[PDB]
């Protein structure tokens, strides 16, 4: 239901679907295995978003805090995903444009394309 | 006149070359079956763990001394098996068989056999063999265990930081080579060699995994080479375009600065030159 609102453009809309996911598996993985690989996949996508749609500290949920203080899952991955929440607060045109040279094998192609409209709206 | 130290200790040695020529040289569905084969590796594996118990553990005294006068002696004009007869077998074991190359690496530490040519082939000191990285980097957890405990001697200090650079600082979350570290950050002059190794692996030390690394192993250092890591904090890894790994050498080098001044302003001066300090800020403007 991510992969559909992509193609449809509902990039608001698919911030409620991804804090969906991530609220179950706390409460049936903690995690275990096939719940292990739906945690991977919704806290790299719910950052490429935080960055596309800004949201306003009105509409920003408490469990959107959590994850933007940790920031600002594998090893390989996690440290470029702390580093991209940094130099789009910077606006840091050199910072951006080397990381999807090295973050393009890193994602699938659904995530792959999260951070395509990243850098575009902030360039 | 044979002592009782003597008659124990070739007995142990020379029933670790009986399984040794055999596993290398008997072919493998000819002599032996493979039903048979998985308990014969296996004998082998339970008389390595009952050597290194008996030269840890301290209660087998006499043991241990005797070890040391055979392994460093030849033997009785080709009467035995002898030293560097029973290692060639060992190096054609590293391939087929790499979880029993690594209970025969802790051994001849034991013994103060502490020999460079056997100690390269197995770390290999300036795609790949997959069954090899498991015994490379296996024997370089285990060596540095043994220079952690006995640090008193300088010599084996000095070879495994200034060769194997790439190696010691990727492994630094294990509990054999971060007990290595600390005690470089004791000692003052080996501090200071860890540091120049650094500045000419920088050309590796870019990928995101191996830089992270690096900060916890340069975190804290000796306060008489604070100046040589202010200048590796500015010159090399600070361009990196890693937004949290331009963030995370910003913690690391106001804190050099910060200790020093509350330290004395004699041995600081002559620790940072003043004509060393006038080149760090043409590179900032």
């Amino acid at each position: 239901a991510a992969s559909c609102q992509l193609l449809a453009r509902d990039y608001t809309g698919a911030l409620a679907v991804f804090t969906r996911m991530q609220r179950l598996a706390r409460e049936h993985g903690s995690a275990l295995g096939a719940f292990s690989d739906v945690l991977v996949r919704c806290e790299v996508s719910r950052v490429l978003l935080l960055l596309l749609l800004q949201p306003p500290p009105a509409k920003l949920l408490p469990e959107h805090a959590q994850t933007l203080e940790k920031y600002s899952l594998p090893e390989e991955l996690f440290l470029l995903l702390q580093s991209l929440v940094m130099a789009t607060h910077e606006k840091d045109t050199e910072a951006i444009k080397s990381l999807q040279v090295e973050m393009w094998p890193l994602l699938t192609a659904e995530q792959n394309h999260l951070l395509h409209l990243v850098l575009q709206e902030t360039i | 006149k044979n002592l009782p130290e003597e008659t124990f200790s070739r007995f142990l040695l020379q029933l670790v070359g009986i399984l040794l020529e055999d596993i290398v040289t008997k072919q493998l569905k000819v002599e032996m079956s493979e039903q048979q084969h998985t308990f014969y590796c296996q004998e082998l594996g339970t008389l390595l763990m009952c050597l290194i118990h008996i030269f840890k553990s301290g209660m087998f005294r006499r043991i241990t001394a005797a070890a040391t006068r055979l392994f460093r002696s030849d033997g009785c004009g080709g009467s035995f098996y002898t030293l560097d007869s029973l290692n060639l077998r060992a190096r054609s074991m590293i391939t087929t068989h790499p979880a029993l190359v690594l209970l025969w690496c802790q051994i001849l530490l034991l013994v103060n056999h502490t020999d460079y040519r056997w100690w390269a082939e197995v770390q290999q000191t300036p795609l790949g063999m997959c069954n090899r990285e498991i015994v490379r980097r296996g024997a370089l957890i285990l060596f540095c265990d043994y220079v952690c405990q006995n640090l008193h001697d300088s010599e084996h200090l000095t070879w495994l930081i200034v060769n194997h650079i790439q190696d010691l600082i990727s492994l630094s979350h294990e509990p054999p080579v971060q007990d290595f570290i600390s005690a470089v950050h004791r000692n003052s002059a080996a501090s200071g060699l860890f540091i120049q190794a650094i500045q000419s692996r920088c050309e590796n030390l870019s990928t995101p995994t191996m830089l992270k690394k690096t900060l916890q192993c340069l975190e804290g250092i000796h306060l008489s080479q604070s100046g040589a890591v202010l200048t590796l904090y500015v010159d090399r890894l600070l361009c990196t375009p890693f937004r949290v790994l331009a963030r995370m050498v910003d913690i690391l080098a106001c804190r050099r600065v910060e200790m020093l001044l509350a330290a004395n302003l004699q041995s600081s001066m002559a620790q940072l030159p003043m004509e060393e300090l006038n080149r760090i800020q043409e590179y900032l403007q």
